[PDB]
């Protein structure tokens, strides 16, 4: 089993909305 | 189409050139898949079987492929006996090239025809035929027979006893031979029978390759035919004791780890015992580190307790003594084995003499760390990973040793070096989940490895930057530093990704820090690029920033109470206006949406509540005297306006309880904390309203004590545990001040006020499934009545009845029981009187079980009305373990309703 | 060698009439497409009178004949009924027919006129056309005499009888200037325009194609009211697809004989 069951931080587990989110916002990649 | 295709797949059966026929006969499971229809089916594989039968070898092998790997669909097969008749009518051919593939075709019939007499003299007479090829594959095909049949099997176990000690066949035919006797499950004797041919098998041949295979088959025929366990655990003992074949001993460790794992309750006393001192007298370590396994897997199951059953000290017992030597032993693997037998029986057992192998464990367990911490291979992170369940069992299970494990991890988090940090974060993490003080006690030396974050690490920054940062807001679950803050920000702002800070953003916003998700979400509202995303963070912004506001507030002020709710609620309608902005089509808020206009409809009940508290002074009292007597007043007892709109604000709560039961139940497809987190928002309400109706109403009539059990620390969440605790504070103080004053509410306006100021104090958690949302399950729910293209009605003669034939096809969009699996559907039907009791005679539930993924169902109705109607369905999903989980398309039909003209005429003459 | 590919759009639709257009197809394939209309789209009609008692001065053949020429409803139960002919049962079974009664007794002085709306149906899935204006007269009684009978509509079409035919009238043309020069003008600009005409009105004559093929047909589709046009057209096409695939299994069976 994994460390820790309540994990939101994990690459697979995440659907495809915030996926999508993922897509754009490492292509911008900062924060000024 | 479909027949279409099969008879130009016809056609290239029949062309000249054997390529074209097997492009044909391979492109037939693509039509199975994608035609189900059984006449088709039967067809298909007719023609299969025909050119089975005439064909050029090669054919043959290509047909062979194709059934073994469309053997789904055999059990729609109609003219079995026509099938196997062409099968079998080719074996008799001379070449054993044909007959050995015949023979496999049989074994793949084995799923259609286990019961063919002359199936099984063939296989058993070319199981002792001598071309090899047709031997290897006359085995394969007794294989296949004996798993789906049992006189077969006794007949193969008769012939194989036989062939075994006749002595023909060299070593490797023996090996093919041995592997039919797991199928020999069906009953007792048969497996006792075989029982005593294996171990004679054992006994005659002393040779590794033999010994191999045989000790395999027999325990898979124990744990199938679960009689001897017993005899087979001892038997693999005494073969892990005595025999000194390294490969053998391997073996006997992957079996022994087979048996641990299917029937743990089996394992007994001496069992263990025996396998202690094995494990004590081996000089090597892999086969120490085997049986160490099976000893960690096994004290993680029951049989702990077995060994530990009394009708010889714990102390005295042999397995501790091993545990702890091997735990702090060199290797580490073998301590990680070690510890985790220390965590499981310490967690399980609870003996008075266990404090010592307490402290053992504990240190031994930071000895652990240190090796995994400064190891650094692939091996060593699983043992880390491995410690860090230890960590989580112990502490879950016992929470006696938290400070310590907290303060050695956070000595772990000093000395480490950068690759072991993500993982003892997430421990610690969980850990600090359970017991909130291990942050707050040392929230400085978290922040000094934060710092030295960013010439610390090169690889992976933002994964250790979003774990550290999800621990920072766990430890300042309290209100954050502004100083404290400016250095995220200041680390953030020099390295991170868009994205990385978008999830420090969404764990402060699980947490609750309302501050430093405002800041976060303004930065990435600032940047983003499109539409719906904008929106979404936008709207995000809004809600952090109106739980800022409410988390900014002062007890015991209720004008202040109310302006900050009045700025939050501001807050939250244009956070809400966003999010409707925010929704499309496509993946849709509805969660989202409903759960944020709920929480606003409550905050507006409170604000409503608290405004009708300050106005009980508004001379309610002297409009109930002045309108009637004040002594036996006619309204009430102490009578008011007041209590009028007491009765309303309970009339709306209860109606607002109502809705977060509905909305739960809609939602179904969250987590167990997002669940349960609905259920505690549901929960307040309903103390609310139990508080305005057994102190305001009739406190005679609620006569109310909570005299049950209350205050348990079983809770999954530290937030849970706060709004639990008000919970016990506004029931002792609701039961204390029940009956002290008369209805005209003195300090009665003062305890709900206490309970709001409270009840508001606690923040909020927003949530996994108002964020990434998993087992998205749905229901299609196509009825097939005479199909309505448009929406006109569909005609019905209302002399004999209607048929509907509703169906339903479930979907998931990934694996689909990753928190509840679907078990029935309740269909709910109901009428209704389009033109104005509201057509609800016909009130219709049927609970269809769904077999496969698709179902249907045929329902009637009647009805003898002249206007249209209009019909109703629901899906009613219910789970595994039972609960309503209103789900569903609800969908509607139009349906019109016209009569005869002779009966017309008969009931005009009439 | 093999098929072209044509198109389909259609300009308006009303209830009584439709109109549309046609492209990239063959002559023979649109009048086959004009005669599918007109023959053998399958619809109810009444079929087998019985007479109880006339004394109308209208003889009994004369009345018969009229009911037959009623026009009925017959949406999608002409596609649920099967053929009288074929349906094995004793007389005319509901599966494929429908009965009608009509009893009329005008007693009254004035002429009572005997109509359409006045015929009891066995299914109102099916009923006269008229009623869902004046009604269909069928025979003006005078005040003393009756009319009682029986009835039974059945399914048929257009090859047996023009009451079967439903369509009331097709318009299929081409070619709204000659430029396939199929006919010959004399008198050219004599010759008056046609509505999808678009030559100059000095001109009113398209130039002669040396290379071409008539094409672009217009059809203008007016239904009796008994079906709405399209689903006129698709049980036309859905019996073209039948009879087709009767004929291929046919000959099919015709090859394997001779082979
Ligand atoms: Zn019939």
């Amino acid at each position: 089993a994994h460390v820790w069951e309540d994990n939101w931080d994990d690459d697979n587990v995440e659907d495809d909305f915030s996926n999508q989110l993922r897509a754009e916002l490492e292509k911008h990649g900062y924060k000024m | 189409d479909a027949n279409s295709a099969l008879m130009e797949l016809d056609k290239g059966l029949r062309s000249g050139k054997l390529g074209e026929q097997c492009e044909a006969v391979v492109r037939f499971p693509r039509l199975f898949q994608k035609y189900p229809f059984p006449i088709l089916i039967n067809s298909a594989f007719l023609k299969l079987a025909d050119v089975f039968r005439v064909g050029n070898n090669f054919l043959r092998l290509c047909v062979l492929k194709v059934t073994q790997q469309s053997e789904k669909h055999l059990e729609k097969i109609l003219n079995v006996d026509e099938f196997v008749k062409r099968i079998f009518s080719v074996i008799h051919s001379n070449d054993p090239v044909a007959r050995a593939i015949t023979l496999r075709m049989l074994g793949s019939l084995a799923s259609i025809i286990p019961e063919r007499k002359n199936a099984h003299h063939s296989i058993r007479q070319s199981l002792d035929s001598h071309d090899n090829v047709e031997v290897e594959a006359a085995v394969f095909a007794a294989a296949n027979f004996s798993a789906q049949s049992k006189d077969f099997a006794v007949g193969i176990c008769n012939k194989i006893s036989e062939m075994i000690q006749g002595l023909a066949t060299p070593v490797d035919l023996k090996l093919k031979l041995i592997p039919i006797l797991q199928h020999m499950h069906h009953d007792a004797i048969l497996a006792s029978s075989a029982r005593q041919l294996l171990q004679q098998l054992v006994t005659s041949y002393p040779s590794t390759k033999m010994v191999i295979v045989s000790l395999h088959t027999f325990t898979l025929l124990a744990a199938s035919s679960l009689v001897d366990t017993p005899k087979q655990i001892q038997l693999l003992l005494q073969y892990l004791k005595n025999d000194p074949r390294k490969a053998v001993k391997r073996l006997a460790i992957q079996d022994l780890k087979l048996l641990a794992n299917k029937t743990p309750h089996t394992w007994s006393r001496e069992n263990i015992q025996a396998l202690c001192e094995c494990a004590l007298q081996t000089p090597y370590d892999s086969l120490k580190l085997g049986m160490l396994s099976v000893l960690s897997t096994l004290s993680g199951t029951i049989a702990i307790k077995h060994y530990f059953s009394i009708v010889s000290s714990p102390r005295s017992s042999d397995l501790v003594k091993l545990a702890q030597e091997c735990c702090y032993h060199n290797n580490r693997g073998i301590a990680a084995h070690g510890v985790r037998v220390l965590t499981n029986i310490t967690v399980s057992c609870q003996e008075k003499d266990l404090l010592a192998l307490e402290q053992d464990a504990v240190f031994g367990l930071e000895s652990l760390l240190v090796l995994c911490s400064q190891d650094d291979s692939p091996g060593a992170q699983a043992t880390l990973k491995i410690a860090l369940n230890c960590m989580v069992k112990l502490a879950k299970g016992r929470p006696h040793l938290s400070q310590s494990v907290v303060e050695t991890l956070l000595t772990q988090l000093h000395s480490a070096q950068d690759a072991a940090r993500i993982l003892m974060c997430h421990c610690l993490a969980a850990i600090a989940m359970q017991l909130p003080v291990l942050g707050d006690g040392m929230l400085g030396d978290l922040m000094e490895l934060y710092k030295v974050i960013g010439r610390s690490a090169t690889d992976k920054q933002q994964e250790l930057l979003v774990s550290l940062a999800t621990v920072i807001f766990v430890a300042s679950q309290k209100a954050l530093s502004v100083e404290s803050k400016a250095v995220i920000k200041q680390q953030l702002e020099s390295v991170s990704n868009g994205w990385t800070v978008y999830r420090i953003a969404r764990q402060a916003s699980r947490m609750g820090n309302h501050d430093m998700a405002k800041e976060l979400y303004q930065s990435l509202l600032t940047q983003v690029a499109s539409e719906h995303f904008y929106f979404w963070l936008n709207s995000l912004k809004e809600f952090s920033h109106a739980e800022q506001c409410l988390t900014g507030l002062q007890e015991e002020n209720y004008s202040s109470a109310l302006s900050c709710i009045a700025e939050s609620l501001k807050f939250y309608h244009k956070g809400i206006a966003s999010l409707t902005a925010a929704s499309t089509p496509l993946n849709p808020l509805s969660f989202q949406c409903e759960f944020v206009k709920l929480r606003i409809d409550l905050l507006q009940a409170f604000s409503q509540l608290i405004c009708t508290c300050n106005s009980l002074k508004t001379s309610p009292p002297p409009a109930i005297a002045t309108t009637i007597a004040m002594t036996l007043g006619n309204d009430l007892q102490r009578c008011g306006r007041i209590s009028n709109q007491m009765k309303q604000s309970m009339e709306e709560f209860r109606s607002l309880a109502s809705r977060y039961g509905d909305l739960y139940q809609a939602s179904f497809d969250a987590d167990s904390a997002t669940l349960r987190n609905v259920e505690l928002q549901q929960q307040s309400c309903l103390l609310i309203s139990h508080a305005i109706e057994a102190l305001i109403l009739d406190p005679e009539s609620a006569s109310f004590q909570e005299y049950g059990s209350t205050g348990t620390a079983h809770a999954d969440s530290e937030y849970e545990r706060r709004m639990m605790s008000v919970y016990n504070h506004v029931l002792e103080e609701v039961e204390s001040l029940n009956r002290k004053y008369t209805p005209v509410s003195y300090m009665h306006t003062a305890c709900l006020c206490n309970a709001i100021i409270a009840l508001l104090k606690v923040p909020l958690s927003f949530q996994r499934y108002f964020f990434q949302k998993l087992q998205s399950t749905s229901i299609k729910l196509a009825l097939s009545p005479s199909p309505r293209n448009p929406a006109e009605p569909i005609a019905v003669q209302n002399n004999q009845q209607l048929a509907l034939k509703v169906e339903g096809v479930v979907q998931h969009g990934s694996k689909p029981g990753l928190f509840r699996k679907i078990q029935s559907v309740c269909l709910n039907v109901s009428s209704t009187l389009q033109s104005k009791i509201d057509n609800m005679t016909n009130e219709m539930e049927q609970r269809v079980e769904p077999h496969n993924d698709y179902f249907s169902t045929q329902f009637l109705l009647n009805f003898a009305i002249l206007g249209t109607h209009n019909i109703t369905v629901e899906s009613s999903v219910k789970d595994a373990n039972g609960i309503v989980w209103k789900t569903g398309p609800r969908t509607t039909i139009f349906v019109k309703s016209l009569e005869d003209p002779y009966s017309q005429q008969i009931r005009l003459q009439q | 060698p093999y098929a072209n590919q044509p198109t389909v759009r259609i300009t308006e639709l009303t209830d009584e009439n439709v109109k549309f257009i046609i492209e990239n197809t063959d002559l023979a394939v649109a009048n086959s497409i004009r005669r599918v209309f007109i023959a053998e789209v399958p619809i109810i009609a009444i079929d087998w009178v019985q007479i109880d008692a006339n004394s109308s001065v209208l003889h009994d053949e004369f009345i018969a004949h009229r009911l037959g020429l009623i026009p009925l409803t017959s949406d999608d139960i002409v596609d649920k009924l099967q053929y009288s002919r074929d349906c094995t049962c004793e007389e005319f079974c509901p599966e494929c027919s429908v009965e009608f009664t009509l009893d009329v007794r005008c007693n009254e002085d004035q002429t009572r006129h005997v109509t359409s709306r006045d015929l009891i149906s066995n299914s109102p899935r099916v009923i006269p056309v008229t009623s869902r204006q004046d009604d269909i007269l069928i025979v003006k009684l005078r005040k003393g005499q009756e009319l009682r009978l029986r009835a039974y509509a059945k399914k048929g079409f257009g090859k047996e009888h023009a009451k079967w035919n439903p369509t009331a009238g097709v318009a299929f043309e081409y070619d709204p200037d000659n430029a396939l020069r199929h006919t010959v003008y004399p008198k050219p600009e004599e010759w008056p325009k046609s509505e999808y005409s678009e030559l100059d009105e000095d001109e009113s004559q398209a130039p002669y194609d040396p290379n071409g093929k008539p094409e672009r047909f217009y059809y203008n589709v007016e239904s009796c009211g008994s079906l709405r046009p399209e689903t006129i057209v698709l049980s036309a096409l859905s019996g073209l697809k039948k009879k087709l695939s009767d004929l291929q299994t046919q000959l099919s069976h015709e090859i394997q004989s001779d082979v």
